[PDB]
RNA sequence: GAGUCUG
DNA sequence: TCCGCGTCAGACTCGTTTATAGCATACGTGAG
DNA sequence: CTCACGTATGCTATAATGTGCTGACGCGG
C-alpha cells in the first residue's frame, strides 16, 4: 500500500526496526503556541483571556469608577502577507475590546444604577503568525524562537565549598514565582537560618517569621521535638524515647528500673536501643548536672507572683531549675537538639535575631528594601503583605504551584499563586531537613527545573505589560474627570500596548531573520530552543554545566546539534518526537510494557516522571507480537544504563530517531561518525544553497520526505482528486465527490510562487511535480519547493567521488572538481539582490528621480526610460545607472580652477548634484523586476503609471479566470445534479449557460441543492465586485513613508552564479572543503569504462576526522548508482516489463531483515516504467539513524550492480593513461554548496574614506574597508626588524592626514619615501585627557 | 610576577596603555610623571620609529 | 551629524555636558534669587552629579541612562576600556593597501611566491600604476590615468605585472600567534578571486583551506619593501624562532 | 564513565554510546570557545612585560 | 547609607512645616509686603506640592530631580504673583506655574537642537487629533486625515510631524560613518595636479591671454574678477577683455585635445 | 547595543 | 565589600518609543 | 528705514502638598 506520488518513486529502506509512531508535524511548537495566546477561550486562562482577566476589572482610587472587560475580536487583516511583503508593513489583525464603565453613587453605599457605557475600542493590532510559523514584520519575514527558563517552584541549592577554606557545604532554599520578588534561605558558617528577600541584604530567619506573627515558643514548638523532664521527690527524671540518644555516647550511667543498661562514656549501639524500646522505657532518672544547657520551650511563670521566671528558648541552669521546682512546676519542655539528625538551628538564629515582636520585626523587613525612610506601621504591613501576599505583584502560576507543592511532597498540585505562611515553614523545614542529611539538593540543569515558553506566552506576556501600562492612565483618569460626560475610550491608549507588542516583535532578541538558505535551514530554526535574551542566561552568565548534555535531555533535546561558538549549549534544536507539556515541560513518546508484552500503547513522560520508570532501549529486540526475545534486557532508569529482567521492564523508547533532531536525522550513517564532525554536518546542511536542478539524495534516511512536506515550502493537495491544468504558475485540482463538499464550487486553485527573494538573496521557485491529468490523494506534493525532489528534501547534488591524492590540489581538504560539474550546471546557484533608491526631501527641496542627470554619457542614459528607470530585462554591470536621482544644490562657492572649467564646458548643469542609484562595483546582473512606491499628494511617474496599468489589468485578468473556472466548475455540478431526477443531456448544453436561473425541477433535496449552486454564483458574482474594487483601491493606493521621503524604486537583478575556485564545499558528514582547482574532463582520473570522475577528495582528511560515515555514503552511494545503471541499460534496450519487474522486486526486497516489504506485482506496467525512469538515475535508498544499512547488506548490494564488493575500482590517471598503482574507492557522496562563496568574500582597498574622530581608515567590505592591523600583528613586525613597515602601518596607511596624501603623491611620483607625521587618534586622545582635566602637555626637545 | 613588572616600569604611556588606565593617569598626574618615551610600546603610540 | 535620513545624529558628551549647562546655570539664578539654603543644596548635589557622570558615568554609583537605557558613554570612557583609545585607535588600527581573501592551495609555487588574484592587486597597487602610466606618457594625468583603469585597459595589464614584479607582500593569518604568522611573498598575478598559499608554509599560518582567508598588506617604501624581503620572507623565516627545529616541512 | 564501549565503528556504534559520546565532545568544542582567551591574555601580559 | 541626592532632598522636604488656610493667608500678606521668612516658609511648605506633579511629569524628557528643581522655579513665580485678597486657595493658583514652568523646560532643554514652543503647541493638537482618529479609524492618522480634521494644509502637517523624529545615539554607528567634508588622498592629489599644470599652462599660452584669463578667476590673482573688473589692473577694457578671456580658452581647449583629453576628461 | 555566522 | 582584569580579524540585521493648554505683550534681528 | 517674522516671557485661581526596574559570573589583591 504506497501513495500516487510514491508510485512514481520508492526509497529502498535499510531500517528493521518497524515504526510505531510516525514523525509528527514537525512545526507543532510554534502553531500550537501561537494558536493558544490568540485562541478565544471562556475559561482556559491562556494568552489574551488570561490577560484581560488578571488586570481588568480596573476600580478608580475614588471608587466611583471602574472599567470592565467584556470581550476581543480580532479584525481581519488589512494587508495579505503578500501585500505587506512588498510594501514593509507588519502582518497583523486590529484587536477590538468591548469595555464597559460602570459607576457607583458616592452618597448610596455601593449602588451600581448610575451610569453603564458600553464600547468597542481599539487597542493595537497585533501581529499574526503565518500558516508556516513565521511573522512578517515591516516587510521582512521573521522566526520568535521559544525560551528555556527556570520554572518557578521551589530550588534547594548548596554552594559545594567555594566560600570558606573551611569548605563548609551551606545549604540554600531558593523559591521562585513566576512573577514577584524571589525568596531566599541561606545558611551560614555558624549554622544560622537567614532570609534575603529579593536577594538584598542578609536577616535572621526567624524574622521573617515573626512578621507573620509567629510567637517564640510557637517557631520553637514548629521546628523542634520536645523533651519532657518530670521532677519527682528529690531525683531529676526525663520522659525517654527509646531512639533518641541512638549514636550518642552515654554522658551519665542509665539505670531503668532498677538495672543498669548503658555504661557511663559508651557508645549506645543498636543492641541497648531494642532492648530499652521492649522493656517499655518511659522514664529515666538523670543527674541535675545534665540539664545545665537544655534550652526550655515555653514560658515558664511564677504562680504565686506572676512574674516571668524563665522565658522561652532560655538556656537552663542548675539555679533555674530550683527556682523552677519550688515555684510548683514538676514537669519542663524542653527542645530535642542532638546535633547530628536534629540540629538546633532555628534556636541558634533565635538568639541572633535582634527584633523581638511582629511589629519589630515587620519594621526591620520595611528597613531593609527601603533603607532611611522612616517606618510606619501600615507602611510595613502593607510592604510586606504587597511582596509576597498580593495577588497582583506575586503569581507562582500553576506550573510554580505544581512544582512547589510536588517538591514538599504535597498531594494537592493546583492551588494559590500567593505564598501561604505554611509554604514558607515548610520549605524552611525541607532546607534544614537536607542540612540534617535527611533527604537531598535538585538539580537545575535538569529539563524537570527548565521549562519551554514558546511565543505565545510571550506576547501574552508583553500584552499583559502594556495593559498595566494603560491600567495607571485609564485609573488616573477616572479618579480626576467627570464620569458621566466621559466615556471609556478618551481614556484608553492604544499606542502603550501597540509599542510593547511592537518592541517584542521586533525589537526583541528571540525575534530574529527567519534563516532561509534552505527548507531544512527553516525548519531546524522554527524549531530551536534559546536559553538567552530576557530572562534568561546571558553569554557571561553562562557556565560549564548548563552547556553540556544532561541525562535528561534523551529523546527531548538534541545532544548533537548546538552552535560551535559563544552559544555553545545555550541554543538547542529541539529532538524530532518531542513536545511541549500542558505545563510547558519537554516531554517524549514510549512504549507501555505491559506483563513484559510490549504494547503499542504509547505515553509522552516528562523529565520527572522519566527518572521514575524503568525504559528499555529502543534497540532491544522484542519477539514476534509480544516480549522481548532476550532475558536480560539493556535499559535505563535513575539516569543510568544496564541490563534489567523483563519483569522489571515498564517501557521501551519509540523509535531509535527519537534522541537526535531534525537535522542530525538527515545524516545517513550517522551511527559511524565522531559526534563533533556529526555537528558541524548538521550545522552545514543549514548553509546550503539550492542548486539550479534540485537532485535527490540517493543515500537518504527517510526524513527526507517528512520534512519536505511540512517545511510548507512544498504544495501539498488538501483535497485531491484529477488535476485539471497544469502550469508553470498555477496547479488546478478538481476535486473527488468523496471529499468534496456540496456547497462550494469542487476546484481547488493552488497559485505557485516563482522565482522570488529569500531573506539571504537565495532563489524561491516552486515548479509543478504533476503532470496534466494526474490522479492525487490528500497529502501528496503538488509542486516541489526550492531545495526539494519528488517530494523527497534535496539539499545538493550527489556525484561521483574517488578517494586519492592529486598533485596538491586537494591538500588541506582543498577540493578537486571536474569541468563536467560546471558544464552541467550543477552547483550552478541563482541569487536576487534588491537596490532601492530614495528620493528624499531636503532643506533646499525635494530630489527628483528625472533621466536629465549632469554630465553623463548617452551610454549610460540609454538604458533609462522615458522616467529615468532601468527597463527590465536588460543587462547591467558596475558603475551603469539604474534609477537616476539629482540632489538640488544651493549656492556653491567653486574655486578659480573649478571657476575656469565650468566656463570652459559651459555644463553649469543649473542647481543640481547627482545622486543616482548605480549598480554597486562589480556586482553584474539582470534587472528582473521594478517597484515604485509613491507618496499619496505627489504627481505620479510615468513609469509608475504604466506599472500601476500592468497590475490593474492583471488584476482584473486574475479575478475574471477566478470567477470564470468557478461558474464553469459550479454549473458543472448543476448539469450532474438536474440528470439526477430530469435527463436533459443533449437539451441542457444548446440554451446558453447564462440562462439557467430559470431551470429546475421537482421539489426534493435535489431542487435544495440547485438552490445551494445558484445562490453561491450569485455570491461569487458580487464577490467578484468588490475584490476588484479592493485591488483597484490598493493599485491606486498612495503608500504612506519615512518622513522626508517623496518616493522610493526598487530595483531586482538577478544573478547566475558558477561554481569556481574559492567556493565552499561541504558533505553531510562535516566534512568541509574549499575548490583549488577545476580540472578538465581528459585530466580527471577514469574507470576501465572511460567515465571520469566528479570529484577527487583526499584521503587524509578522514581517518583523522573519525567521520567514517562519509566513507560508507560513498560505497553504498556507489551500490545505489550501479542498480541505476542496470535499469538504465534495461530502459535503453527496452526490453520485458516483466524483466525489469523481476530485477526490481529482487533489488527491494534484498536486506538481510529488511522492515519495509515491497510485494512489487500490484503495480500497473505503466507505474513501473514510470518508476523505472526515476530509478534509472541511481535508486534511491534509506538508512535510517542508527537503524542504518550493515557493511554486509551494502556489499550484497553492490554484488547486485555486478561492482566490486571493496567498493574500490581500477582508475587510470587522464593525463599519463597508466593505471593508478592501486585500487581507489570511488563511490557516491551527496555533495553541497553553502552559501559562502568566495565571490561575496574578496575584497581589496588602496585608499578609501577615512573615519570621523579618529580619522584612520574604516572597516568591512560594505565601508570599503581597510583590514584591522591589530596589536598581534604588530608584535609580529616587532619580533622581526620591521621598524617602518610598523611605522607605516601607523602613519601614512592610518591616521596621518598630512602623511597619507604626501606619501600618495610620492608614489605616483614614483619616490617610494614615507614623510611620516603625527597619528590623529592621538591628538584626539590629548584633547579628551585635558576634558578631564588634567595637563598633559608634549615637552619639547 | 608580570602583571605588577609590568605596571612597575617607569613608563606611565605603557602602563595606561596596558590596563587600569584611569588610576595609572591620576597616580602620573599626580607625581607629575615625565614619559621620555624609550620603550617600544610608547614609540608605537605615538607612531614613530621602533 | 545629518544622517542621509534627514535625522541627526550626536555624540552622547553632548547630553551630558548640557545636563552641566543647565544645572550650572539653574544654580546661576537660584543664587541671584537669593533662594533658600535646601533648594541651592538641592542643585549643588546635582551639579556635581553632573560633572560627575560627565567626567566618569559609573564610577559615582547608578550611571546616567540615556535613550536605549544605556548609560551614556562618558570622556573617561572613551579613553578607558579596551575600546577606549588606546587599545582600539592607537596600539593597533585599520590600514590602508590591505585587502583579504579566501585561501587556496598554490602547489605549483615556489617557496617565496603567492597566488595573488588580478582585481586585488589592480586595487592594492593603484598609486604605483598611475605613476608608471605618467611616466611612459600614456596617461596624460591622474584622473585619465584612474578611468583607464576603471576601463581595465589591456595595456593596464601589462604596466600591472610591470609593478608588481620583485615587490614583496605580506601575508597575514588569524590569529598573530607568534611572528611568522606575516610573512613576504613576491605575488603572482593569477585570474580569479582566492589568494594562492603555498603548503610549506601553511604551518606556520596554521592555514588549511576549508575557507580560512588572509589579509594582504603592501610594503610602500624602499625601506619596507627591503624589511620585507630580507627579514620578513618566507624563504629567509625557516626555522621557528622558539625552537631550533625548521617550520617549513612537507605534509 | 565505568561502562565502557565496547564496540567500533566499523561495527557501529548505538544511540547511547553515542548520547554519552557527545559529553565529552561538547566539552571539547566549548573549552575552544571559551578558554582561548585565557591563553590569549597570557601572552598579552608576557609581550607587556618583555 | 543615605547617598542619593534624590532620598536626600525628599528627606529634607518631608522635615517641612504643612500650611492650612488662615496660615497661608497670614504669611502670603507679609510675602507680598516684602518678608523674607514668610517667602521661606510658603517656598519650603509648598515643595511637596511640585513633587506630586514632578512625579506624574517623569519619563518625558528630563529626570525626577530636574523636573522637581525647574518645578520649584515655577513655585517661587506663583509665590511671588498669588492673590491672598481673592479667596480662592494657593494650591489651585500654584499648580498652573509649576505645571507651565516644568512643560516649558521639557520643550527645551529635552531636545538637543533648540525646538521654538510655538511649533510644539501645534504638534500637541495635531498629535491629540491623532488619537481620536486612532479610536474611531481602527488604523493610525494619515498625515492627510490629520489635515482634513483640522481644516489646516496637509504641507504644514508634512513639516511638524517632520520635526517629531528624535535624534540618534553615534556611540558603533561612528565607524560606519565616515568624514565628508575631509576629501580623500586621491581627490587631493588631483586638485594638486591641476593646480600645477595650471602654472605651467599660464606659461605655454600667450603673455597677455595667461594675464587676463588667470587673473579673472582668480588663478594667479587674489580675488575671481568679472569681464567689467579686470579693467583694474591694466586691462581696462569690457569688449577687448570678452575677447582676449575666450581666445586663451580657445587655443587651451586645443591643448586638451592633443594632450588626449577633451571628450576623455567630459565624463569628467 | 541584540542577533545568526566563518576560522 | 570593592574593583581590576577576560584571544584576533571577518558577515548581516535591528535600533534610536512617547508625551504636553491658549492668547497677549515683550525682545531682537533680518529683509526690502 | 520700517514692518513683518521668529522667538519669549506672561498670566490664568475648585482643591490637589511623601518618592520608588531586573535581579545570578569568577579570580585576586
Ligand atoms: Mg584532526
Ligand atoms: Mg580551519
Amino acid at each position: 500500500v504506497y501513495s500516487y506520488t510514491e508510485k512514481k518513486r520508492i526509497r529502498k529502506d535499510f531500517g528493521k526496526r518497524p515504526q510505531v509512531l510516525d514523525v509528527p508535524y514537525l512545526l507543532s511548537i510554534q502553531l500550537d503556541s501561537f494558536q493558544k495566546f490568540i485562541e478565544q477561550d471562556p475559561e482556559g486562562q491562556y494568552g489574551l483571556e488570561a490577560a484581560f482577566r488578571s488586570v481588568f476589572p480596573i476600580q478608580s482610587y475614588s471608587g466611583n469608577s471602574e472599567l470592565q472587560y467584556v470581550s476581543y475580536r480580532l479584525g481581519e487583516p488589512v494587508f495579505d502577507v503578500q501585500e505587506c511583503q512588498i510594501r514593509g508593513v507588519t502582518y497583523s489583525a486590529p484587536l477590538r475590546v468591548k469595555l464597559r464603565l460602570v459607576i457607583y453613587e458616592r452618597e448610596a453605599p455601593e449602588g451600581t444604577v448610575k451610569d453603564i457605557k458600553e464600547q468597542e475600542v481599539y487597542m493595537g493590532e497585533i501581529p499574526l503568525m503565518t500558516d508556516n510559523g513565521t511573522f512578517v514584520i515591516n516587510g521582512t519575514e521573521r522566526v520568535i524562537v521559544s525560551q528555556l527558563h527556570r520554572s518557578p517552584g521551589v530550588f534547594f541549592d548548596s554552594d559545594k565549598g567555594k566560600t570558606h577554606s573551611s569548605g563548609k557545604v551551606l545549604y540554600n532554599a531558593r523559591i521562585i514565582p513566576y512573577r514577584g520578588s524571589w525568596l531566599d534561605f541561606e545558611f551560614d558558617p555558624k549554622d544560622n537560618l537567614f532570609v534575603r528577600i529579593d536577594r538584598r541584604r542578609k536577616l535572621p530567619a526567624t524574622i521573617i517569621l515573626r512578621a507573620l506573627n509567629y510567637t517564640t515558643e510557637q517557631i520553637l514548638d514548629l521546628f523542634f521535638e520536645k523533651v519532657i523532664f518530670e521532677i519527682r521527690d528529690n531525683k531529676l527524671q526525663m520522659e525517654l524515647v527509646p531512639e533518641r540518644l541512638r549514636g550518642e555516647t552515654a554522658s551519665f550511667d542509665i539505670e531503668a528500673n532498677g538495672k543498669v543498661y548503658v555504661e557511663k562514656g559508651r557508645r549506645i549501639t543498636a543492641r541497648h536501643i531494642r532492648q530499652l524500646e521492649k522493656d517499655d522505657v518511659k522514664l529515666i532518672e538523670v543527674p541535675v548536672e545534665y540539664i545545665a544547657g537544655k534550652v526550655v520551650a515555653k514560658d515558664y511563670i511564677d504562680e504565686s507572683t506572676g512574674e516571668l521566671i524563665c522565658a522561652a528558648n532560655m538556656e537552663l541552669s542548675l539555679d533555674l531549675l530550683a527556682k523552677l521546682s519550688q515555684s510548683g512546676h514538676k514537669r519542663i519542655e524542653t527542645l530535642f537538639t542532638n546535633d547530628l539528625d536534629h540540629g538546633p538551628y532555628i534556636s541558634e538564629t533565635l538568639r541572633v535575631d535582634p527584633t523581638n515582636d511582629r511589629l519589630s520585626a515587620l519594621v526591620e523587613i520595611y528597613r531593609m528594601m527601603r533603607p532611611g525612610e522612616p517606618p510606619t506601621r501600615e507602611a510595613a504591613e502593607s510592604l510586606f503583605e504587597n511582596l509576597f501576599f498580593s495577588e497582583d505583584r506575586y503569581d507562582l502560576s500553576a506550573v510554580g504551584r505544581m512544582k512547589f507543592n510536588r517538591s514538599l511532597l504535597r498531594e494537592e498540585i493546583e492551588g494559590s499563586g500567593i505564598l501561604s505562611k505554611d509554604d514558607i515553614i515548610d520549605v524552611m523545614k525541607k532546607l534544614i531537613d537536607i542540612r540534617n542529611g535527611k533527604g537531598e539538593v535538585d538539580d537545575i540543569d535538569h529539563l524537570g527545573n527548565r521549562r519551554i515558553r514558546s511565543v505565545g506566552e510571550m506576547a501574552e506576556n508583553q500584552f499583559r505589560v502594556g495593559l498595566v501600562r494603560v491600567e495607571r492612565a485609564v485609573k488616573e483618569r477616572l479618579s480626576l474627570g467627570d464620569l458621566d460626560t466621559l466615556m471609556p475610550q478618551d481614556m484608553i491608549n492604544a499606542k502603550p500596548i501597540s509599542a510593547a507588542v511592537k518592541e517584542f516583535f521586533g525589537s526583541s532578541q528571540l525575534s530574529q531573520f527567519m534563516d532561509q538558505n534552505n527548507p531544512l535551514s527553516e525548519i531546524t530554526h522554527k524549531r530551536r530552543i534559546s536559553a538567552l535574551g530576557p530572562g534568561g542566561l546571558t553569554r557571561e552568565r553562562a557556565g560549564f554545566e548548563v552547556r553540556d548534555v544532561h541525562p535528561t535531555h534523551y529523546g527531548r533535546v538534541c545532544p548533537i546539534e548546538t552552535p560551535e561558538g559563544p552559544n555553545i549549549g545555550l541554543i538547542n534544536s529541539l529532538s524530532v518526537y518531542a513536545q511541549t507539556n500542558e505545563y510547558g515541560f519537554l516531554e517524549t513518546p514510549y512504549r507501555k510494557v505491559t506483563d513484559g508484552v510490549v504494547t503499542d500503547e504509547i505515553h509522552y513522560l516528562s523529565a520527572i516522571e522519566e527518572g521514575n520508570y524503568v525504559i528499555a532501549q529502543a534497540n532491544s529486540n522484542l519477539d514476534e507480537e509480544g516480549h522481548f526475545v532476550e532475558d536480560l534486557v539493556t535499559c535505563r532508569s535513575k539516569g543510568e544504563s544496564s541490563l534489567f529482567s523483563r519483569d522489571q521492564v515498564d517501557y521501551m523508547d519509540v523509535s531509535t530517531q527519537q534522541v537526535v533532531s531534525v537535522g542530525a536525522s538527515l545524516i545517513p550513517f550517522l551511527e559511524h561518525d565522531d559526534a563533533n564532525r556529526a555537528l558541524m554536518g548538521a550545522n552545514m546542511q543549514r548553509q546550503a544553497v539550492p542548486t539550479l536542478r534540485a537532485d535527490k539524495p540517493l543515500v537518504g534516511t527517510g526524513m527526507e520526505r517528512a520534512v519536505a512536506v511540512d517545511s510548507g515550502v512544498t504544495a501539498v493537495a488538501k483535497r485531491g482528486g484529477v488535476v485539471q491544468y497544469v502550469d508553470a504558475s498555477r496547479i488546478v485540482i478538481k476535486v473527488n465527490e468523496d471529499e468534496m463538499y456540496p456547497g462550494e464550487a469542487g476546484i481547488d486553485i493552488y497559485n505557485l510562487t516563482k522565482y522570488t527573494r529569500s531573506n539571504q538573496n537565495t532563489c524561491i521557485n516552486q515548479m509543478p511535480c504533476v503532470s496534466l491529468g494526474e490522479p492525487v490523494e490528500r497529502g501528496d506534493v503538488l509542486a516541489d519547493g526550492p531545495s526539494t525532489d519528488l517530494g523527497e528534501l534535496a539539499l545538493g547534488q550527489n556525484m561521483r567521488v574517488a578517494f586519492m591524492p592529486w598533485n596538491g590540489y586537494n591538500f588541506e581538504d582543498s577540493i578537486l572538481v571536474s569541468e563536467r560539474v560546471v558544464q552541467e550546471d550543477r552547483f550552478t546557484t541563482i541569487h536576487i539582490q534588491e537596490l532601492a533608491c530614495v528620493s528624499r526631501d531636503t532643506k533646499l527641496g525635494p530630489e527628483e528621480i528625472t533621466a536629465d542627470i549632469p554630465n553623463v554619457g548617452e551610454a549610460a542614459l540609454s538604458k533609462l526610460d522615458e522616467s529615468g528607470i532601468v527597463y527590465i530585462g536588460a543587462e547591467v554591470t558596475g558603475g551603469d545607472i539604474l534609477v537616476g536621482k539629482v540632489t538640488p544644490k544651493g549656492e556653491t562657492q567653486l574655486t578659480p580652477e573649478e571657476k575656469l572649467l565650468r566656463a570652459i564646458f559651459g555644463e553649469k548643469a543649473s542647481d543640481v548634484k547627482d545622486s543616482s542609484l548605480r549598480v554597486p562595483n562589480g556586482v553584474s546582473g539582470t534587472v528582473i523586476d521594478v517597484q515604485v512606491f509613491t507618496r499619496d499628494g505627489v504627481e505620479k511617474d510615468k513609469r509608475a503609471l504604466e506599472i500601476e496599468e500592468m497590475q490593474l489589468k492583471q488584476a482584473k485578468k486574475d479575478l475574471s479566470e477566478e470567477l470564470q473556472i468557478l461558474e464553469a466548475g459550479l454549473f458543472s455540478r448543476i448539469r450532474a445534479v438536474l440528470v439526477a431526477g430530469g435527463v436533459e443531456a443533449e437539451k441542457l448544453d444548446k440554451l446558453p449557460r447564462d440562462r439557467w436561473l430559470e431551470l429546475g425541477l421537482t421539489d426534493e433535496e435535489k431542487q435544495n441543492q440547485l438552490e445551494q449552486l445558484a445562490e453561491q454564483y450569485d455570491e461569487l458574482k458580487h464577490e467578484f465586485e468588490k475584490k476588484l474594487e479592493a485591488k483597484r483601491r490598493k493599485i491606486t493606493q498612495g503608500d504612506d513613508l519615512a518622513p522626508g521621503v517623496l518616493k522610493i524604486v526598487k530595483v531586482y537583478l538577478a544573478v547566475k552564479r558558477r561554481i569556481q575556485p574559492g567556493d565552499k564545499m561541504a558533505g553531510r558528514h562535516g566534512n568541509k572543503g574549499v575548490i583549488s582547482k577545476i580540472n578538465p574532463i581528459e585530466d580527471m582520473p577514469y574507470d576501465e569504462n572511460g567515465t571520469p570522475v566528479d570529484i577527487v577528495l583526499n584521503p587524509l582528511g578522514v581517518p583523522s576526522r573519525m567521520n567514517i560515515g562519509q566513507i560508507l555514503e560513498t560505497h553504498l552511494g556507489m551500490a545505489a548508482k550501479g542498480i541505476g545503471d542496470k535499469i538504465n541499460a534495461m530502459l535503453k534496450q527496452q526490453q520485458e516489463v516483466a524483466k525489469l519487474r523481476e530485477f526490481i522486486q529482487r533489488a527491494y526486497d534484498l536486506g538481510a531483515d529488511v522492515r519495509q516489504k515491497v510485494d512489487l506485482s500490484t503495480f500497473s506496467d505503466e507505474e513501473v516504467m514510470r518508476l523505472a525512469e526515476n530509478l534509472r538515475k541511481g535508486m534511491p535508498i534509506a538508512t535510517p539513524v542508527f537503524d542504518g544499512a550493515k557493511e554486509a547488506e551494502i556489499k550484497e548490494l553492490l554484488k547486485l550492480g555486478d561492482l566490486p564488493t571493496s567498493g574500490q575500482i581500477r582508475l587510470y590517471d587522464g593525463r599519463t593513461g597508466e593505471q593508478f598503482e592501486r585500487p581507489v574507492t570511488v563511490g557516491y557522496m551527496y555533495m553541497l554548496k553553502l552559501n559562502h562563496l568566495v565571490d561575496d568574500k574578496m575584497h581589496a582597498r588602496s585608499t578609501g574614506s577615512y573615519s570621523l574622530v579618529t580619522q584612520q581608515p574604516l572597516g568591512g567590505k560594505a565601508q570599503f574597508g581597510g583590514q584591522r592591523f591589530g596589536e598581534m600583528e604588530v608584535w609580529a613586525l616587532e619580533a622581526y626588524g620591521a621598524a617602518y613597515t610598523l611605522q607605516e602601518m601607523l602613519t601614512v596607511k592610518s591616521d596621518d592626514v598630512n602623511g597619507r596624501t604626501k606619501m600618495y603623491k610620492n608614489i605616483v611620483d614614483g619616490n617610494h619615501q614615507m614623510e611620516p607625521g603625527m597619528p590623529e587618534s592621538f591628538n584626539v586622545l590629548l584633547k579628551e585627557i585635558r576634558s578631564l582635566g588634567i595637563n598633559i602637555e608634549l615637552e619639547d626637545e | 610576577g608580570i602583571t605588577k613588572a609590568s605596571l612597575a616600569t617607569e613608563s606611565f604611556i605603557s602602563a595606561a596603555s596596558f590596563q587600569e588606565t584611569t588610576r595609572v593617569l591620576t597616580e602620573a598626574a599626580v607625581a607629575g610623571k615625565r614619559d621620555e618615551l624609550r620603550g617600544l610600546k610608547e614609540n608605537v603610540i605615538v607612531g614613530r620609529l621602533i | 551629524v545629518p544622517l542621509d535620513g534627514g535625522r541627526f545624529a550626536t555624540s552622547d558628551l553632548n547630553d551630558l555636558y548640557r545636563r552641566v549647562i543647565n544645572r550650572n546655570n539653574r544654580l546661576k539664578r537660584l543664587l541671584d534669587l537669593a533662594a533658600p539654603d535646601i533648594i541651592v543644596r538641592n542643585e549643588k548635589r546635582m551639579l556635581q552629579e553632573a560633572v560627575d557622570a560627565l567626567l566618569d558615568n559609573g564610577r559615582r554609583g547608578r550611571a546616567i541612562t540615556g535613550s536605549n537605557k544605556r548609560p551614556l558613554k562618558s570622556l573617561a570612557d572613551m579613553i578607558k576600556g579596551k575600546q577606549g583609545r588606546f587599545r582600539q585607535n592607537l596600539l593597533g588600527k585599520r590600514v590602508d593597501y590591505s585587502g583579504r581573501s579566501v585561501i587556496t592551495v598554490g602547489p605549483y609555487l615556489r617557496l617565496h611566491q603567492c597566488g595573488l588574484p588580478k582585481k586585488m592587486a589592480l586595487e592594492l597597487f593603484k598609486p604605483f600604476i598611475y605613476g608608471k602610466l605618467e611616466l611612459r606618457g600614456l596617461a596624460t594625468t591622474i584622473k585619465a590615468a584612474k578611468k583607464m583603469v576603471e576601463r581595465e585597459e589591456a595595456v593596464v595589464w601589462d604596466i600591472l605585472d610591470e609593478v608588481i614584479r620583485e615587490h614583496p607582500v605580506l601575508l597575514n593569518r588569524a590569529p598573530t600567534l607568534h611572528r611568522l604568522g606575516i610573512q613576504a611573498f613576491e605575488p603572482v598575478l593569477i585570474e580569479g578571486k582566492a589568494i594562492q598559499l603555498h603548503p610549506l608554509v601553511c604551518a606556520a599560518y596554521n592555514a588549511d583551506f576549508d575557507g580560512d582567508q588572509m589579509a594582504v598588506h603592501v610594503p610602500l617604501t624602499l625601506e619596507a619593501q627591503l624589511e620585507a624581503r630580507a627579514l620578513m620572507m618566507s624563504t629567509n623565516n625557516i626555522l621557528s624562532p622558539a625552537n631550533g627545529e625548521p617550520i617549513i616541512v612537507p605534509s | 564513565i565505568e561502562t565502557p564501549i565496547t564496540a567500533n565503528f566499523r561495527e557501529g556504534l548505538n544511540v547511547l554510546q553515542y548520547f554519552i559520546s557527545t559529553h565529552g565532545a561538547r566539552k571539547g568544542l566549548a573549552d575552544t570557545a571559551l578558554k582561548t582567551a585565557n591563553s590569549g591574555y597570557l601572552t598579552r601580559r608576557l609581550v607587556d612585560v618583555a | 547609607r543615605v547617598l542619593d541626592a534624590t532620598q536626600l532632598y525628599l528627606g529634607e522636604i518631608g522635615y517641612s512645616p504643612l500650611l492650612t488656610a488662615e496660615e497661608e493667608v497670614y504669611f502670603a500678606r507679609r510675602a507680598l509686603r516684602g518678608d523674607v521668612a514668610s517667602r521661606r516658609r510658603m517656598i519650603e511648605s509648598n515643595l511637596r506640592l511640585v513633587v506630586k506633579i514632578a512625579r506624574r511629569y517623569g519619563n518625558r524628557g528630563l529626570a525626577l530631580l530636574d523636573l522637581i528643581e525647574e518645578g520649584n522655579l515655577g513655585l517661587i513665580r506663583a509665590v511671588e504673583k498669588f492673590d491672598p485678597e481673592r479667596g480662592f486657595r494657593f494650591s489651585t493658583y500654584a499648580t498652573w506655574w509649576i505645571r507651565q514652568t516644568i512643560e516649558r523646560a521639557i520643550m527645551n532643554q529635552t531636545r538637543t537642537i533648540r525646538l521654538p514652543i510655538h511649533i510644539v503647541k501645534e504638534l500637541n493638537v495635531y498629535l491629540r487629533t491623532a488619537r481620536e482618529l486612532s479610536h474611531k479609524l481602527d488604523h493610525e492618522p494619515s498625515a492627510e486625515e490629520i489635515a482634513e480634521q483640522l481644516d489646516k494644509p496637509v504641507d504644514d502637517v508634512s513639516r511638524m510631524l517632520r520635526l517629531n523624529e528624535r535624534g540618534t545615539a553615534v556611540d558603533a554607528l561612528l565607524d560606519i560613518l565616515a568624514d565628508e567634508k575631509e576629501n580623500g588622498p586621491e581627490d587631493t592629489t588631483q586638485d594638486d595636479d591641476m593646480k600645477q599644470s595650471i602654472v605651467k599652462w599660464l606659461f605655454e599660452l600667450n603673455a597677455k591671454q595667461r594675464e587676463v584669463l588667470a587673473r579673472r578667476f582668480g588663478l594667479l590673482g587674489y580675488e575671481a574678477a568679472t569681464l567689467e573688473d579686470v579693467g583694474r589692473e591694466i586691462g581696462l577694457t569690457r569688449e577687448r577683455v570678452r575677447q582676449i578671456q575666450v581666445e586663451g580658452l580657445r587655443r587651451l581647449r586645443e591643448i586638451l585635445q592633443t594632450q588626449g583629453l577633451n571628450i576623455e576628461a567630459l565624463f569628467l
